[PDB]
């Protein structure tokens, strides 16, 4: 019983939705519903047209000196509303409303991408880059004929997707060096999917029946992100570190576990780091990773083991880790605000 | 003449290459291409192309001086720039070193320096010991 409204400048349309969250199965996504009211004497002869639209937009510091921009519209649909299966708000909406309130539904094909924003610099001004869906809602006589900016209502709504209710299996690494005996390196994780803020457990064991020395143990959660729309590199960068100085004598083993937490205050210099989708310049976490089972950013994460071990020039032997960071499904629709 | 026509051939098509390439000098290609690295490189080129006749011809004390200065210089400008341009792809490649903010990026400016060093490393070397 709590509807999101909007009006045009001059407030003879206006636009209702019930969310701003729609959610990805994988399988077929939430259709976008919605309301439009409308003012017949103002419109002479006419029409009232509704359109959803995916943008993606990428730039990067090097390419800005060249003065190089990426954009592209993913998927665009339009229907034509003023002159006309009902859902139960839109109903509702309806029946509350007077007789100038009509319907409109949008189904978005599935193996979409969904809403992602890529953190800005301390200098970037406009819009970010990422890939984001907006509604507009204008009047025109037709729709391939220009759109005024008082006839026109945009919402920007966010398809997202949540963690799934069945654990994977235990990751786990195992690795082999032999020098020019070997040193044998394990390393496992206590479960695949991780919540954000959540800490990450990792076990290392290690033996060396060589006659090297291990010097330092060094441990990483790095991120991934693929731009796979233009021909662009992949975006790696580490968002959790530990450096442990442990030495690993020869024909000895060793055992430990370690704990890291990825978090966003001391990742807020990284610019160009994946982040979750905004409808405004608030703060939003990490970026939750991608569901397959693509056109756009694809996140992943793994944890790196890297042993460094020297003697004699220093050689090093290191294992990988990939899991799954997300969000539990909630109650209550996400503020997409700062709550106090 | 064999040697010759060749190298005519081969000048004709620099030629065409590098007035293709001033007369675009917008399309994104040409841009993220690295066109300063690009000129230097194909003037390096133009340069190989010249070296056939200094060495066809008679035997002398400025054309063997000539040789000998610009024979390695021929191949210095083009895998200097070469060498340049695959740094900067590597360094674009990998991202995010063990450090906040940015990956480094090799600017339009520090390419020159970098290949001029690297030239002058050889240009020294050869005027030593000639």
């Amino acid at each position: 019983t709590r509807v999101f409204k909007k009006a045009s400048p001059n407030g003879k349309l206006t636009v209702y939705l019930g969310k701003r969250d729609f959610v990805d199965h994988i399988d077929l996504v939430d259709p976008v519903d919605g309301v439009v009211l409308v003012d017949p004497e103002y419109l002479k002869e006419r029409r009232v047209y509704v359109t959803l639209t995916c943008a993606f937009r990428y730039g990067r510091e090097d390419l800005d000196v060249l003065g190089l921009t990426f954009r592209k519209d993913l998927f665009v649909a339009n229907v034509q509303s003023f002159p006309p299966p009902l859902t139960r708000l839109q109903e509702r909406l309806i029946k509350k409303l007077g007789e100038h309130a009509y319907p409109f539904t949008f189904e978005i094909p599935p193996n979409l991408p969904c809403s992602v924003t890529l953190q800005p610099g301390p200098e970037d001004t406009g819009k970010a880059c990422g890939v984001d869906y907006e509604v507009k809602a204008f009047c025109a006589e037709n729709l391939e004929e220009k759109i005024h900016k008082r006839n026109s209502v945009r919402l920007v709504i966010e398809k997202v997707q949540y963690a799934p209710e069945r654990p994977g299996p235990q990751p786990t690494a195992e690795t082999t060096r032999q020098f020019l005996k070997p040193l044998h390196l394990e390393a496992s994780l206590d479960k695949e999917i991780y919540y954000h803020g959540e800490p990450i457990s990792v076990n290392v064991h290690v033996t060396n029946n060589t006659n090297k020395t291990v010097k330092k143990i060094k441990i990483s959660v790095r991120q991934y992100a693929d731009i796979c729309l233009f021909n662009t590199a992949q975006y790696k960068c580490p968002v959790a570190m530990e450096e442990a100085d442990d030495t690993v004598a020869p024909s000895s083993t060793f055992c430990k576990v370690y704990t890291l937490t990825p978090f966003l205050a001391n990742n807020r210099e990284k610019r160009g780091l994946a982040l979750d989708g905004k409808l405004k310049h608030e703060d939003t976490n990490l970026a939750s990773s991608t569901l397959l089972r693509i056109l756009g950013i694809i996140v992943s994460y793994k944890v790196k083991v890297k042993l460094v071990v020297s003697r004699g020039a220093s050689s090093d032997v290191a294992v990988e880790l990939p899991f799954t960071l997300m969000h539990p499904k909630p109650k209550e629709e996400p503020p997409h605000r700062e709550v106090p | 003449v064999v040697p010759v026509f060749v190298a005519i051939l081969g000048i004709i098509a620099t030629t065409f290459v590098i007035v293709t390439f001033v007369r675009y000098n917008d399309t994104p290609i040409v841009r993220a291409s690295g066109r300063e690295l690009s000129y230097v490189l194909l003037t390096g080129i133009f340069l190989c192309y010249s070296i056939t006749f200094l060495m066809i011809a008679a035997p002398d004390t400025i054309i063997c001086s000539f040789r000998r200065v610009f024979l390695g210089l021929g191949m210095c400008f083009s895998y200097a720039a070469l060498l340049t341009k695959t740094n900067r792809i590597h360094r674009i490649f990998e991202q995010g070193k063990k450090s906040v903010t940015a990956p480094k990026f090799i600017s339009p400016a520090s390419q020159l320096v970098i290949t001029f060093s690297l030239i002058s490393v050889q240009l020294l070397g050869v005027f030593v010991w000639f």
